[PDB]
RNA sequence: CGAUGGCCUCCGUUGCCCUCAGCCGAUCGAAAGGGAGUCGGGUUCAGAUCCCCGAAUCCGGAGUGGCGGAGAUGGGCGCCGCGAGGCGUCCAGUGCGGUAACGCGACCGAUCCCGGAGAAGCCGGCGGGAGCCCCGGGGAGAGUUCUCUUUUCUUUGUGAAGGGCAGGGCGCCCUGGAAUGGGUUCGCCCCGAGAGAGGGGCCCGUGCCUUGGAAAGCGUCGCGGUUCCGGCGGCGUCCGGUGAGCUCUCGCUGGCCCUUGAAAAUCCGGGGGAGAGGGUGUAAAUCUCGCGCCGGGCCGUACCCAUAUCCGCAGCAGGUCUCCAAGGUGAACAGCCUCUGGCAUGUUGGAACAAUGUAGGUAAGGGAAGUCGGCAAGCCGGAUCCGUAACUUCGGGAUAAGGAUUGGCUCUAAGGGCUGGCAGCCGACUUAGAACUGGUGCGGACCAGGGGAAUCCG
């Protein structure tokens, strides 16, 4: 059983008002794992960066709503929410779009 | 448990219609809702449906009896006598 | 509407005169043909493919065909 | 019997005769009683079970009945033919299966007779099924993100009519014959007039699956007609669990009656057996079976249905019959707060805050001294645990009277299901006890009996 998850921050990092680094370690911080978020609960959940392209791989069940949520909390404390706005091209994805 | 000493049936009635008038009704309230021995079919199954109206409830048979009773009195010396008419009047 | 379960039946209905038009609905793993006669419309569900287009020219000239795109 | 038309066949149309036989009385009387049969999606400025699209259905009609299937096609004998199969004589054939409940696609039949459905009160308890509510997750879109929150909110489906299967009920049948009595309900109740135990049959199946049906609907993301578009595209419409929960509905069972709780239209089954069909076939009469053909006329249909469309002289605080009914607290359809939906304070606004009013409150000490009169106001008030007198028609009085407790938080104990004295896995609210703790405060708002002793009357 694998779970797979990406998410699509191409058009801010385009732009210029936004980076994919801040990106990822506010995830590898702020993933918790039954509830801890410590060190993404061991290597039980993998976090991988390519270009502007977030994957995030496990095998225990996860929420494709938990990265979505986590993403507009990055947009808020970052203030992009007025901005940018996180929807869903295909299923396993979400993209970063503004209006 | 003996849930009341004296009174019985119309102990629903509470604290009306006099004790005299209660405990004139009772017997014959016990005997109307009593259930009978069908003659016929022999359980224990003949309920009043209605005034005078026996019915059974395997049996399925009806009987037209007193009001309050299934037999009366006046109807059974009736009966017998009614019996030894027919046996005298042909020998 | 009336099922149709084995073969022939569905093109000895097909071929009364009565039958209007006869509608094609591919969906996955189904595929259903609809004549629609006077009183009831006969549907019949084939599951695999290759019978239901072997079957395709099966039915008679005379009889429209609507495919449900 | 007499005449006509249609290939004057067979039937129809009559006119006359024979024969057959009740009416509960013409007729009216219900837009809530009885009363066959239509549902889903879309559409308007205003109409939709009525329009369009798609699926149905009831009733009525049809010379030749339009058609299939049933009635139906077998047996005997003499034969032919190796047989298969085919000839010539007789005889039957208004269906068949199951021990039974009864079943099968139909399975002739009149006057007449019998029966059923229509067609039945109020209340109680319990169970089944839906709708709603609730809990744990997957999606999609939104809200908060000063800190926290795998977070909070919305949404997440299938008609009628067929077919099948769950699931409910049976006062239905077969075997067998039971005390050491047994089965069983919340209660009952049941049994040699046949219980338990097996095996069946029937009815309702509004639930699930399927045909309808994804093609439509809906939720999102994106392209179009720059518009006039049922526009076109992608994805999704998922998996579970529980409840003395509320409403509706079905069913079982009981209680109450000096109360026994509609009629008719219409429809159906049965008993009978008057009649009809053919002489072995091209079978016939006849079919409540399947499909096919035609039609369903007349009237109402907008809107309000009420602190502004009705009646009160009026946009009048009055009156006027009904259906639907979320979350929290709580016994509760009580009161209070909120969501869907709705509204703009009830035929005016601004500035002041005098008296007197109207409607709410609070008062030191006293506590009915006020007054005709405790009028009014005030006291009590829920729940749990104790306790409860005189008198009595023995049922009551009674929540008599009189006491104690009540918050928050952290625990403990007890009360169950499913699978394989035990083990594992799930679970719904309760009840009791304990510790700690707060400025003694805890039915903290709301809801919510003052009490006792006597007389008169009924
Ligand atoms: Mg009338
Ligand atoms: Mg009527
Ligand atoms: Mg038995
Ligand atoms: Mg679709
Ligand atoms: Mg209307
Ligand atoms: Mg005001
Ligand atoms: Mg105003
Ligand atoms: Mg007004
Ligand atoms: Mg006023
Ligand atoms: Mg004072
Ligand atoms: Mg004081
Ligand atoms: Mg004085
Ligand atoms: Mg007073
Ligand atoms: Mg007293
Ligand atoms: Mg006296
Ligand atoms: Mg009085
Ligand atoms: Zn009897």
């Amino acid at each position: 059983q694998l779970l797979k998850f990406t998410l699509d921050c191409t058009h801010p990092v385009e732009d210029g008002i936004m980076d994919a680094a801040n990106f990822e370690q506010f995830l590898q911080e702020r993933i918790k794992v039954n509830g801890k978020a410590g060190n993404l609960g061991g290597g039980v959940v993998s976090l991988e960066r390519s270009k502007s392209k977030i994957t995030v791989t496990s095998e225990v069940p996860f929420s494709k709503r938990y990265l979505k949520y986590l993403t507009k909390k990055y947009l808020k404390k970052n203030n992009l929410r007025d901005w940018l706005r996180v929807v869903a091209n295909t299923k396993e994805s979400y993209e970063l779009r503004y209006f | 448990a003996k849930r009341t000493k004296k009174v019985g049936i119309v102990g629903k009635y509470g604290t009306r219609y006099g004790a005299s008038l209660r405990k004139m009704v009772k017997k014959i309230e016990i005997s109307q809702h009593a259930k009978y021995t069908c003659s016929f079919c022999g359980k224990t199954k003949m309920k009043r449906r209605a005034v005078g109206i026996w019915h059974c409830g395997s049996c399925m048979k009806t009987v037209a009896g007193g009001a309050w009773t299934y037999n009366t009195t006046s109807a059974v010396t009736v009966k017998s006598a009614i019996r030894r008419l027919k046996e005298l009047k042909d020998q | 509407p009336r099922k149709i379960e084995e073969i022939k039946d569905f093109l000895l209905t097909a071929r009364r005169k009565d039958a209007k038009s006869v509608k094609i609905k591919k969906n996955k793993d189904n595929v259903k043909f609809k004549v629609r006669c006077s009183r009831y419309l006969y549907t019949l569900v084939i599951t695999d493919k290759e019978k239901a287009e072997k079957l395709k020219q099966s039915l008679p000239p005379g009889l429209a065909v609507k495919e449900l795109k």
